[PDB]
């Protein structure tokens, strides 16, 4: 945060600072070749269209000519197994925005970090609609809105507590 | 083997009114619940069609151009059409596609095949007449598929060439219609596409003859021209194209 | 269409997204407009201009994107602080304000 | 950097060149500066005979970094059967003299 | 995700911090005219439970504690008629807390007429 | 009239349209302008003679 | 040199478009605050000073 504001003081409030990609853990070919690998983030590469993207079970019903399928935008969210008849959604790689919640220096180092838009399970852990957040303890009492996370949810000092 | 057919009768062929036929899918591509614009070689809403029948004593088989792509109708009972010829000279000077479907397997072949002035097929009442082309000397394409096939059955074929690849585009519709083309929205499936890399600009219809002279089986055609213009289609939920705007046709539809 | 105020800066900012999605599709001059296809089909020195081609188009449509976002922003809060006069002044008071 | 090439080569001491001695022999960055100097020298580099003391690598795995050179005599397996460090089928030595 | 693509991004400068920095101060502002338009009151006021109101009728614009998002009749209908590096941020005050706002607006004005607005 | 220069300017995409979209959004904001201005009376008033 | 004077008459559109947008954000301010007076000082007596 210091390094993106380009000050040694940071004033309290949340500040965005980078971006969260969850990376490539494999590459995966598939050609009329190597083993298909489901729900994970991954490379692939099926019948010369590259991309990258995490393969689930689809329950679309691609007709016999149809291969890849195409979304509103025209990216590619499901495609057919060239080997194996069988169809896969291609939801794309879990990616945000990394924000960072501090008070004054003056006042604390402790921080809390925000992955927006990134549910918990792939990245004081506490799952909110804006994102997954760490490192600050979640409370069942109401308080007055002191640093703005998103969706009903704020964050103060106190430890820092959301 | 040739023979002339020389028990015709002269009449003009005819022309009707395409309606909403000659969709068919831009693409490989699976699109579910969206409206999809695209700009291809497509067959004109409502445009002139010409028609060409086999009654008796009428066997029409003319010599027609092909120009950027040809959409094929066919009101058909009894099996008589049988496939068709793409080239450019029809002879041996020039390499020729060769679309049959006989009793058994549908084959198509690209040589240089020295075709005859009437091609045509037949039936004794089996099959047992061939009488296409007279040589075939250099082949350079094989493939042999599955059986692509009141007038009960309407076939729908669309045959386009862009870069060396021959794409036939192919919908089998049940129909009860005596006379005409259904008024109606069937967009066509791909069937296969060739890697051919021959020059076509003409092309030929293949019937079959009914022996017991010849006799033609009652059958009805139909020729229209593709032009390059924008459809915007709509895909429904399972994926299947249900219905389809002319961007050029009216302003309404514009 | 008694809604349509909302309606209208809905539909304007999902055309938004979706002009500004669609312009990577546009290969503004290169041979493609996929990245990938570009590093693998040539070699650095043609694939860097290839690539510069396509980051101008569109660094182009994000900033373009971003002026019409601020302009409709300034919209919006002339709309807001309106909306909030109107708040202040016809709810939380009766106003002799002409219409 | 001095060498002596042949005459056709000249082309591939330039930054962004495809060629043998730009991938096994010397490469140049894209990013170059300064100057390329050629100039013929068979009065001076030639025998009647054949002078064969200048030599070029014809065999290597990999294109070379920019500004790398390669002294090593080693021996390449130009075939599925690995060589051992001897020379036979599909066993060459990578450095081969100019005639 | 390509590297070469970035490295050579890296040659134009800061216009990327200048429009991410341009669409913060957008996602900021829309939240600040969101506080400015409904967050006029620092006091949740309640309707009582008897609504003797001396034949006034608030059913349609009062919550309905029917329903689980404890909108109005008239704001159901209202919620019911309005249908690649890219994130849709959420917005400060969710919708039942906007109710809310409107809820307890609605009686301050009621219960208490123009005096909720200038003082107690 | 160029059709290079218009095959040329495909590539870029939908520039065109939404420039004509912006420029449409600015002309019927000038006619609702004159609309909020002016037409703020349903009935057609006349002074005595 | 198509391409050159392509991109130089889009950046010329482009700039012209965004300067008849701002002007016309400042005109519908104005055609606001004219609305405003029509309602509160030709349909009716206004007690806002100035
Ligand atoms: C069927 O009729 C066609 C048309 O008349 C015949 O084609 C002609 O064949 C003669 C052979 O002496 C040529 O000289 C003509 O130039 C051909 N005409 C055309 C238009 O090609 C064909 O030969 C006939 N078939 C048989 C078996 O006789
Ligand atoms: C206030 O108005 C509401 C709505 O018009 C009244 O609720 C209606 O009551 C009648 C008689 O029981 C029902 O048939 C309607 O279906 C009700 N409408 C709704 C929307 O619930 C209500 O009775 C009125 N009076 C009071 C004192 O609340
Ligand atoms: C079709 O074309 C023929 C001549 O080619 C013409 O006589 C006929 O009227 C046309 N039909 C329509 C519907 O335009
Ligand atoms: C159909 O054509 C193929 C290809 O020439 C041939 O092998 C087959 O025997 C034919 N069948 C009949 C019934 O003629
Ligand atoms: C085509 O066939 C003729 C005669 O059969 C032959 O002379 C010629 O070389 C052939 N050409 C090719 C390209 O096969
Ligand atoms: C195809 O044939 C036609 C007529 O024979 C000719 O005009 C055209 O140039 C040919 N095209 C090619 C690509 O050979
Ligand atoms: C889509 O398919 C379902 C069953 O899979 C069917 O019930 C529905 O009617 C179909 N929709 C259309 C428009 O045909």
């Amino acid at each position: 945060t210091k390094c993106t504001l380009k000050s040694f003081t940071v004033e309290k409030g949340i500040y965005q600072t980078s971006n969260f990609r969850v990376q490539p853990t494999e590459s995966i070919v598939r050609f009329p070749s190597t083993n298909l690998v489901k729900n994970k983030c991954v490379n692939f590469n099926f019948n010369g269209l590259t991309g990258t993207g995490v393969l689930t079970e689809s329950n679309k019903k691609f007709l016999p000519f149809q291969q890849f399928g195409r979304d509103i935008a025209d990216t590619t969210d499901a495609v057919r197994d060239p080997q194996t008849l069988e169809i896969l959604d291609i939801t794309p790689c879990s990616f945000g925005g990394v924000s960072v919640i501090t008070p004054g220096t003056n006042t604390s180092n402790q921080v809390a970090v925000l992955y927006q838009g990134v549910n918990c399970t792939e990245v004081n852990v506490f799952q909110t609609r804006a994102g997954c957040l760490i490192g600050a303890e979640h409370v069942n009492n109401s308080y007055e809105c002191d640093i703005p996370i998103g969706a009903g949810i704020c964050a103060s000092y106190q430890s820092i507590i959301a | 083997q040739c023979v002339n057919l020389t028990t015709r009768t002269q009449l003009p062929p005819a022309y009707t009114n395409s309606f909403t036929r000659g969709v068919y899918y831009p693409d490989k591509v699976f699109r579910s619940s969206v409206l999809h614009s695209t700009q291809d070689l497509f067959l004109p809403f409502f445009s002139n069609v010409t028609w060409f029948h086999a009654i008796h004593k009428r066997f029409d088989n003319p010599v027609l151009p092909f120009n950027d792509g040809v959409y094929f109708a066919s009101t058909e009972k009894s099996n008589i059409i049988r496939g068709w010829i793409f080239g450019t000279t029809l002879d041996s000077k020039t390499q020729s596609l060769l679309i049959v479907n006989n009793a058994t397997n549908v084959v198509i072949k690209v040589c240089e095949f020295q075709f005859c002035n009437d091609p045509f097929l037949g039936v004794y009442y089996m099959e047992s007449e061939f009488r296409v082309y007279s040589s075939a000397n250099n082949c350079t394409f094989e493939y042999v598929s599955q059986p692509f096939l009141n007038f009960k059955n309407l076939r729908e074929f669309v045959f386009k060439n862009i870069d060396g690849y021959f794409k036939i585009y192919s919908k089998h519709t049940p129909i009860n219609l005596v006379r005409d083309l259904p008024q109606g929205f069937s967009a066509l499936e791909p069937l296969v596409d060739l890697p051919i890399g021959i020059n076509i600009t003409r092309f030929q219809t293949l019937l079959a003859l009914h022996r017991s002279g010849w006799t033609a089986g009652a059958a009805a055609y139909y020729v229209g021209y593709l032009q390059p213009r924008t459809f915007l289609l709509k895909y429904n939920e399972n994926g299947t194209i249900t219905d389809a705007v002319d961007c050029a046709l009216d302003p309404l539809s514009e | 269409s008694a809604l349509g105020k909302l309606q209208d800066v809905v539909n304007q900012n999902a055309q938004a997204l979706n002009t500004l999605v669609k312009q990577l599709s546009s290969n503004f001059g290169a041979i493609s407009s996929v990245l990938n296809d570009i590093l693998s089909r040539l070699d650095p020195p043609e694939a860097e201009v290839q690539i510069d081609r396509l980051i101008t188009g569109r660094l182009q449509s994000l900033q373009t994107y971003v002026t019409q976002q601020l302009i409709r922003a300034a919209e919006i809060r002339a709309s807001a602080n309106l909306a909030a006069t109107k708040m202040s002044e016809c709810v939380l008071g009766q106003s002799k304000r002409v219409d | 950097d001095s060498f002596v090439i042949r005459g056709d080569e000249v082309r591939q001491i330039a930054p962004g060149q495809t060629g043998k001695i730009a991938d096994y022999n010397y490469k140049l960055p894209d990013d170059f500066t300064g100057c390329v100097i050629a100039w013929n020298s068979n009065n001076l580099d030639s025998k009647v005979g054949g002078n064969y003391n200048y030599r070029y690598r014809l065999f290597r795995k990999s294109n070379l970094k920019p500004f790398e050179r390669d002294i090593s005599t080693e021996i390449y397996q130009a075939g599925s059967t690995p060589c051992n460090g001897v020379e036979g089928f599909n066993c060459y030595f990578p450095l081969q003299s100019y005639g | 995700d390509s590297t070469e693509c970035s490295n050579l991004l890296l040659q134009y400068g800061s216009f990327c911090t200048q429009l991410n920095r341009a669409l913060t101060g957008i996602a900021v502002e829309q939240d600040k005219n969101t506080q400015e338009v409904f967050a006029q009151v620092k006091q949740i006021y309640k309707t009582p439970p008897i609504k003797d109101f001396g034949g006034f009728n608030f059913s349609q614009i009062l919550p309905d504690p029917s329903k689980p998002s404890k909108r109005s009749p008239i704001e159901d209908l209202l919620f019911n008629k309005v249908t690649n590096g890219l994130t849709v941020l959420p917005p400060l005050l969710t919708d039942e807390m906007i109710a809310q706002y409107t809820s307890a607006l609605l009686a301050g004005t009621i219960t208490s007429g123009w005096t909720f607005g200038a003082g107690p």
